[PDB]
Order: structure tokens, then C-alpha cells, then sequence
């Protein structure tokens, strides 16, 4: 009912944010923010209709059935995570946590293959490796045989780096011992600004 | 000036009840309802119900039915939220809410203007398991002259949290730990990579040091290139 | 040419001098004699708009039965805000008269006739009146009792449906009797006996109405979640004893759905520590007068709350309402609105 969008948003401070929130019953929305360790403080209700204690930075509108907040000049405590609400619904919620911006810098991209220690107790894991890069922003996409998977990956990604203000992350493809003995071809996609074209590191199961 | 003071944070057992206890001020208390709002990481915040206080009106989630209860004391002014059968999923942090336009006449509930500090509840079994940890064997590519990249797998474990060192510590540049996942099966794992040259793949050694003080468990993992 | 206003209405009724009955010596003294030819002008080419649950009539009958009730049914024991008020609680006879509520000078009442009318929004029948119809200031939990019935259709009445904060009203257009008595010769057990083929009958065409207001869904009653006695079962006052009956019965979704046919007995009992709708706190009264006790009531309307939350099922679940009594008024002063002439 509530589709609240994006997920993530790495921002730098005195940049805007925006976020956008479908609902599928026109009503009554309102927006709140928590803050790290804190609880959530009502930023905008019925639509646009601004708080107590809200600077004007904080902006509501909506267009048909989508509303959208809109944060100009972003602060220290601007930042945290955002959610949409209409009656007792709420939206996924919306990160905004603070980049440091740097020059844009592709992924190193490694594949590792299940050990032949884990493939004696029943399940495999299938590991793709994403490091140091910038923007934050990156796509990790499954394949097996040419065959896109979905249901069977978690993504992990660490901190901003405080040395080279990069990004890393780590995609885990799980498999049972059967099913992975079924296929031969096993790839993970990565699409990247720094990046010309997705790029694509795979195996083949028994080779070396 | 409205307030709403809650009870502190407990920690529970699958199986066991928690109460948590709201205590409203600055207001006529029977005049607006009282919610009670839970918040986990990661998960979209989940309306538990509200409760008017004029005769303890009630009104639960419909996924909640059965499992929850909420009263209220007149003289004390404070409500009281009652959550039966607990699990994994009923970890979080517990608020009470109140409408931010509550006269004597008339009431909007939803816009939560109010709230409470939050009670945070973990519920978790009292039970450890140790990690497995598999080597991430680098592969036979990139480059001769160029970098490569190993690691060891740090799977089915918990609770959180396990630490990785690498060399005991002596090996730091490049070494990316990267924040665990909870698995379908409850369990916790994550991976603990590390970026190296590869000339020097066939000289030094590479071992992760994996720590899990819940179980008590210290595993050296030594990370090598296969041999075929 | 007028607009929407408030003010301090004066009330009306057919109270006799020689009876010693508690609603007719309060309306002695706070009425006047009603008219005996009543003028309506029916107004052509006029629509209104209205709103029963932002109508302030109902925050003025609200005071006068509160007032009604704090100079009649004076407990023998008053617990509020921790001290103790000891009064004398003699037995007295109780039995609620129509009310007419009036405009001053200056002032009016515009009526809407729309016979499908369902508290909100524009009407296209308005007429002027000078009073209200006569309302019995009948005070009660679940079900409405002794009111208007709607004039054609079933009526669901709500602020707003979609809010599950909001109480849902079902204006039946068919009355069904509720018979409750405390026999003579465990004095505070009473029950109260309903036809069963009626109620299921008229219950089905509630779920009916329910299906047109929320996409067909599968309509489903539950008992209160929860609650004081006053609102988890059928709270009322007949003969000055108050009455608290159990409605699990009356809410079978079994009968509207080969046994049910017959006489529905609900389970009451009186209860001398009751706690007061006025929001006050506890009131205590005498045990119950001897004799048979018996007040046979219509049942014109139902308090109804329906079941929210992030849910994605297939049905609604709706459970007996009531507590804010401010909703019962709202059930008979939906169709009028105060205007100021000019
Ligand atoms: C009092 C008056 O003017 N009445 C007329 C009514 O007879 C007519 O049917 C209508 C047409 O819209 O216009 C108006
Ligand atoms: C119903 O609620 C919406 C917002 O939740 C409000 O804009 C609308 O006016 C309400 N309708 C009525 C009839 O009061
Ligand atoms: C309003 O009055 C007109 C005029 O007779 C009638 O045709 C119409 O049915 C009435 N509407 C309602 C809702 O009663
Ligand atoms: C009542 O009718 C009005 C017509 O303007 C409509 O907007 C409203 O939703 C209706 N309410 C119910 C409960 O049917
Ligand atoms: C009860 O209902 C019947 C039929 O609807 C009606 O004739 C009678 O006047 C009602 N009793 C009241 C309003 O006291
Ligand atoms: C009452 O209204 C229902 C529709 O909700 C209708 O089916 C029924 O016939 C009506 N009863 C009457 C007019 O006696
Ligand atoms: C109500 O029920 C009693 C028995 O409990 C019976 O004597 C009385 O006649 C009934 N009243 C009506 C109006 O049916
Ligand atoms: C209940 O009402 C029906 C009419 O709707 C009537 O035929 C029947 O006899 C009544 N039941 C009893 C037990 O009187
Ligand atoms: C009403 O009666 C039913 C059936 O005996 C019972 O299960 C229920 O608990 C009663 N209600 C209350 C509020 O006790
Ligand atoms: C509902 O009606 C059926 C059929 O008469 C009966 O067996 C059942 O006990 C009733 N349930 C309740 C809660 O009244
Ligand atoms: C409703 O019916 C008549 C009034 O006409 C009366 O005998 C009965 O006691 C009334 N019931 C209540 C609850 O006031």
C-alpha cells in the first residue's frame, strides 16, 4: 500500500534529498525522521503541512499518488532514516546517511567458488567480491548457466572508508550441494558508473 | 507540556511475555488514544494498536490477534502493553505514540507528534553455536604483476558478533570485514576479505583469526591457493 | 441568505407536571412545552452540506443528559481522583422522554430529507425547521436502542471508513425487540431474549451493506478485544438498575451464513460498581429493586469498530462498539445543522 523510495541515499551535507513515497489510498500522509539512537519526530503531516520546530528545508509535495520530501541544504541533524505513513501503514523507510564525495572509482571485482570443506556439508557458497569503489550505488547480479537468479543472494556493504572514501561489497550466492553440482557456469554481474560496460567474473565448476 | 515516559529495555527467551509500561502526562488522558508503535532494523514500523482510556477501548492489529494485550491505569495515567509467545521476530524497539491534535471535542490519531523514549527488546535464545569458517582461495588469474584478493567465509553462527583479524593482527592494509547477514535459518554469517600482491602468494601466509566470545570460540583459518 | 453556526439551543418536551419520573422533572425545569403544530418549510433549489460527526448540537445534549444524570442518579459512592464521595442513593423511577432540541432568534435548523443520507456530504431535500424530532437520551454500549430507524436502506454512518480509529454506525431501517428482565424470586442475574429469525435476518443485510462499502469483501463479526464491562458487553439502564449484557449470541456468523432459528437468550447482570460515562471514575449504587424488573426496547442501531492494521487477508472483521456517548446523539442529530440568518 506503501512504496516508499529509495532505499539508500548517500548524501553530502548542503546537498538536497528527495524521497518519494506511493500510496495506493489517498489520504492523510505524513513523514517522520529518526535519527541514530533516537525516536522518530514528526517532520511533515497531512501532506505538506510543516511541524513544530521544522526549518523550511523540509519541503512536502505530491504529485497524483506519489508524495515526495524534499530536504535542501542537508545538516548533521538532517540526516538518518526517514519514513512515510498514511493511517497505520508505514513506508520500507529511506537511509540518508552522510558521503564524503571523492572522484568517481570503479570496483575491483572478484568470484570465489565454494571450498571443497564446505561442499562436504551439504551447501555451497558462492562469494563475489566488490572493492573499493565510488559512488555507493552498484548492481550485483547472479547468473547461473546464463540464467538469472533471484531469492538465493545477501548483499553486504561496509562503511564509507575513512583513508580513501570508497565503497566495498560482498555478494553471497547460496546453493545445496545438489543443486550446485547440477550447473557448471556460475557469474556475478557488476554494473558500476565506473564502469563502461557491466562487467563479469565467473568459473566453471571442476576446472581450474 | 505533552509527555510519555516508558519503562526500561529487558531481554527475553522465545516463549516468555513482555509488559512495558507508558506513563502520559501534560494533558487530559482520556481525551486522545494511545498507540503502540515497534520499530526494527531494517523492517518498516509496525502498528501494534491503539487503546482509548475512556473505558480501555482496544483496537489490535489484525497479525497481532491473540498475542496482545493493552490496558490502562485512570489514577496513574499510564498504559500498559502486553506481547505473549515472543520470538525473533518480536525483537525491537517498542514506542507509545499519541496523535499530535487531541482536544476535548475532537481528535486525529494518526499524526504521531508524541513520543515515548522507546523500550528496546531483544528476545533470543539463551543457546550458542560457533562459526564455521571456510578459506576464500583467490583464485589462478589476475594479472602477474598486478593485486589479487583472498578471504575466509565466517558462516552459521550466533549470536552476533564475531571479529576478524588477520595475522593476528599484524596483517591490516586491504582487510575489509564486512558487516554480517542473517540467514532464512537464524543463523549469522559474514565474510572477512583482504587484498594482497600476488607475488607474494607463494612466500608469506595468510591466516585469519576468527573470534566468537559467545561460544567461546577461537578458529585460525590458513587461506591458501589450491593446488590442481 | 445564511451560514453555519453555533449556539446555545434551548430544549422542548411533553414533561408532566405529576410525574415524579427523573428525565420529566429535569425537563420541567430545563424545557419548555413542545408546539402542537410544528412548521416545516421545505426549501427548493437548496443544497447543503453536512456533517454529523462535526456537529455541535451534540455537544450541547451531551451536557444536558450528563447534568441529568449527575442531579438523578446520584451514586451512594462517588471514586474520582482518589477521594471518596459518600451521597444518598435512594431508588427512583427512570424511564428517558423525547427531547426537541430548538434555535433561538436568529437562528435555525435545516433538515435533510435524503432518505439515503449517510451523515456526510451535500443534500438535496433540505427543509427548515424550527426544532429537532423527539430524542430519548437513551445512553448505551453496542446497540442503540429506542431510536429512528433509517427510511429506506440500511445506513452505514462513519467519519471515515478507511480510519479504523473511527466508530462505525449502522442505522437499521427495521427495528428488532430486545426483551430483558430480572425476574422476582442470585438477585443480579437478568438475561435479555431476541428473536432469533429476526436478528439473523436483519444481521444479514448488514453484512450486505458492509460488502457494498468495502469491495465485496468476506464479512466477519468478532466479540470486543477488549475493554471495561460497559463496552465488552451491552451496557444500558432500565428501571434505574444498570444492565450489562453478554452479545456473543447476538454476533453469530454462523447463523448468516440450520440451528440459530429460535430465541437468543443473553446473559445479563446488574452491577452496583459501575464506571460512569461521563468519565468521572467508579459510581456505586443500591442492590436492585424487588419485583420483576423489565424494559423491552427496539434495536435501531448498531456501534461498530472494524479491525485494521498491515494486514492482506480476505475479509473484514467488525466488533461491537460504544463508550463515547456523544456518538449515540450523533445517530439522531445526523440530519440537522444550526445556521444564522444573515
Ligand atoms: C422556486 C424555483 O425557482 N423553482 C424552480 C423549479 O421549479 C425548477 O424545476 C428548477 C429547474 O432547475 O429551477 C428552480
Ligand atoms: C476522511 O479523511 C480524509 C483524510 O484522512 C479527510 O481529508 C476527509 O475530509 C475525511 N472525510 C470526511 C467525510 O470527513
Ligand atoms: C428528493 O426529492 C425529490 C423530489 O421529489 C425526489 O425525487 C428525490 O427522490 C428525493 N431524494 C431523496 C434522497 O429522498
Ligand atoms: C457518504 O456520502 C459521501 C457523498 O459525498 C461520500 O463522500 C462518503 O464517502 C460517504 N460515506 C460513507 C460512509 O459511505
Ligand atoms: C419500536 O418500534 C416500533 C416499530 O418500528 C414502533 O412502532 C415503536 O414506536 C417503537 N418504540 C419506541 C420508539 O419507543
Ligand atoms: C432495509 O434495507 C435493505 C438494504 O440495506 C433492504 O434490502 C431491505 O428491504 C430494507 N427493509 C425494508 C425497506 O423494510
Ligand atoms: C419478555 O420476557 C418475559 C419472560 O422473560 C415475558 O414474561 C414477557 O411477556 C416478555 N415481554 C414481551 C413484550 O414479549
Ligand atoms: C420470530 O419472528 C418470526 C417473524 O420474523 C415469527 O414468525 C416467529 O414466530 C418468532 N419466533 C418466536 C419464537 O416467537
Ligand atoms: C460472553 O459469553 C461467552 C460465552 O459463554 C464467553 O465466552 C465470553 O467470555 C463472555 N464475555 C465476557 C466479556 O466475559
Ligand atoms: C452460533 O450458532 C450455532 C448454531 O446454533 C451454535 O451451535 C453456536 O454455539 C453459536 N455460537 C455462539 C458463539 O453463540
Ligand atoms: C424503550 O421502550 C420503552 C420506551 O417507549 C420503555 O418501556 C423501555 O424501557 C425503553 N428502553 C430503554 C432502555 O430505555
Amino acid at each position: 500500500v506503501l512504496t516508499q523510495s529509495p532505499g539508500t541515499l548517500s548524501l553530502s551535507p548542503g546537498e538536497t534529498a528527495i524521497i518519494s513515497c506511493r500510496t495506493s489510498q489517498y489520504g492523510s500522509l505524513a513523514w517522520y525522521q529518526q535519527r541514530p539512537g533516537q525516536a522518530p519526530r514528526l517532520v511533515i503531516y497531512s501532506g505538506s503541512t510543516r511541524a513544530a520546530g521544522i526549518p523550511d528545508r523540509f519541503s512536502g509535495s505530491r504529485w497524483g499518488p506519489d508524495y515526495t520530501l524534499t530536504i535542501s541544504n542537508l545538516e548533521s541533524g538532517d540526516f538518518g532514516v526517514y519514513y512515510c505513513q498514511q493511517y497505520e501503514f508505514f513506508g520500507q523507510g529511506t537511509k540518508v546517511q552522510v558521503d564524503i564525495k571523492r572522484t568517481v572509482a570503479a570496483p575491483s571485482v572478484f568470484i570465489f567458488p565454494p571450498s571443497d570443506e564446505q561442499l562436504k556439508s551439504g551447501t555451497a557458497s558462492v562469494v563475489c567480491l566488490l572493492n573499493n569503489f565510488y559512488p555507493r550505488e552498484a548492481k550485483v547480479q547472479w547468473k547461473v548457466d546464463n540464467a538469472l537468479q533471484s531469492g538465493n543472494s545477501q548483499e553486504s556493504v561496509t562503511e564509507q572508508d575513512s583513508k580513501d572514501s570508497t565503497y566495498s561489497l560482498s555478494s553471497t550466492l547460496t546453493l545445496s550441494k545438489a543443486d550446485y553440482e547440477k550447473h557448471k557456469v556460475y557469474a556475478c554481474e557488476v554494473t558500476h558508473q565506473g564502469l563502461s560496460s557491466p562487467v563479469t567474473k565467473s568459473f566453471n565448476r571442476g576446472e581450474c | 507540556q505533552v509527555r510519555l515516559s516508558q519503562s526500561g529495555g529487558q531481554m527475553k527467551k522465545p516463549g516468555d511475555s513482555m509488559r512495558i509500561s507508558c506513563r502520559a502526562s501534560g494533558y487530559e488522558f482520556i481525551n486522545c488514544p494511545i498507540n503502540w508503535i515497534r520499530l526494527a532494523p531494517g523492517k518498516r514500523p509496525e502498528w501494534m494498536g491503539w487503546m482509548k482510556p475512556r473505558f480501555g477501548a482496544v483496537s489490535y492489529a489484525r497479525q497481532l490477534q491473540g498475542r496482545v494485550t493493552m490496558t490502562r491505569d485512570m489514577y496513574s495515567e499510564t498504559a500498559f502493553l502486553e506481547l505473549r509467545s515472543l520470538t525473533s521476530d518480536d525483537t525491537a524497539v517498542y514506542f507509545c505514540t499519541r496523535g499530535k491534535y487531541c482536544t476535548a471535542r475532537d481528535y486525529y490519531n494518526w499524526d504521531f507528534e508524541h513520543w515515548g523514549q522507546g523500550t528496546p527488546v531483544t528476545v533470543s535464545s539463551a543457546s550458542t553455536k560457533g562459526p564455521s569458517v571456510f578459506p576464500l582461495a583467490p583464485s589462478s588469474k589476475s594479472t602477474s604483476g598486478g593485486t589479487a584478493a583472498l578471504g575466509c567465509l565466517v558462516k552459521d553462527y550466533f549470536p552476533e558478533p564475531v571479529t576478524v583479524s588477520w595475522n593476528s593482527g599484524a596483517l591490516t592494509s586491504g582487510v575489509h570485514t564486512f558487516p554480517a547477514v542473517l540467514q532464512s535459518s537464524g543463523l549469522y554469517s559474514l565474510s572477512s576479505v583482504v587484498t594482497v600482491p600476488s607475488s607474494s602468494l607463494g612466500t608469506q601466509t595468510y591466516i585469519c583469526n576468527v573470534n566468537h566470545k559467545p561460544s567461546n570460540t577461537k578458529v585460525d583459518k590458513k587461506v591458501e591457493p589450491k593446488s590442481c | 441568505v445564511w451560514k453555519d453556526a453555533d449556539t446555545t439551543l434551548f430544549c422542548a418536551s411533553d414533561a408532566k407536571a405529576h410525574e415524579t419520573e427523573v428525565h420529566n422533572v429535569w425537563a420541567t425545569h430545563a424545557c419548555v412545552p413542545t408546539d402542537p403544530n410544528p412548521q416545516e418549510i421545505h426549501l427548493e433549489n437548496v443544497t447543503e452540506n453536512f456533517n454529523m460527526w462535526k456537529n455541535n448540537m451534540v455537544e450541547q445534549m451531551q451536557e444536558d443528559v450528563i447534568s441529568l444524570w449527575d442531579q438523578s442518579l446520584q451514586p451512594c459512592v462517588k471514586l474520582t481522583g482518589g477521594s471518596v464521595i459518600k451521597q444518598a442513593c435512594p431508588k427512583i423511577s427512570f424511564d428517558p422522554i423525547p427531547i426537541h432540541y430548538c434555535t433561538p432568534a436568529g437562528y435555525v435548523i435545516l433538515k435533510c430529507n435524503d432518505k439515503n443520507f449517510n451523515g456526510t456530504g451535500p443534500c438535496k431535500n433540505v427543509s427548515s425547521v424550527q426544532c429537532t424530532h423527539g430524542i430519548k437520551p437513551v445512553v448505551s454500549t453496542q446497540l442503540l436502542l429506542n431510536g429512528s430507524l433509517a427510511e429506506e436502506e440500511i445506513i452505514i454512518r462513519s467519519e471515515n471508513l478507511t480510519n479504523n480509529a473511527k466508530t462505525i454506525i449502522v442505522h437499521l431501517n427495521k427495528s428488532v425487540e430486545i426483551n430483558c428482565t430480572r425476574p422476582s424470586n442470585d438477585i443480579r442475574k437478568a438475561y435479555c431474549e431476541i428473536n432469533g429469525t429476526k436478528w439473523n435476518k436483519v444481521l444479514k443485510q448488514v453484512t450486505e451493506k458492509l460488502k457494498e462499502h468495502f469491495n465485496n469483501k468476506t464479512i466477519i463479526f468478532q466479540p470486543p478485544s477488549g475493554g471495561d464491562l460497559e463496552i465488552t458487553m451491552h451496557h444500558f439502564n432500565c428501571r434505574g438498575e444498570f444492565f450489562y449484557c453478554n452479545t456473543t449470541q447476538l454476533f453469530n456468523n454462523t447463523c448468516i451464513g440450520k440451528g440459530c432459528n429460535g430465541t437468543i437468550t443473553l446473559p445479563c447482570k446488574i452491577k452496583q460498581i459501575i464506571n460512569m460515562w461521563q468519565g468521572t471514575g467508579q459510581a456505586m449504587y443500591a442492590p436492585p429493586i424487588d419485583g420483576k424488573i423489565n424494559c423491552v426496547s427496539n434495536i435501531t442501531g448498531i456501534l461498530l469498530t472494524r479491525d485494521g492494521g498491515a494486514n492482506n487477508t480476505s475479509n473484514e472483521t467488525f466488533r461491537p462498539g460504544g463508550g463515547n456517548i456523544k456518538d449515540n446523539w450523533r445517530s439522531e442529530l445526523y440530519k440537522y445543522k444550526v445556521v444564522q440568518i444573515e
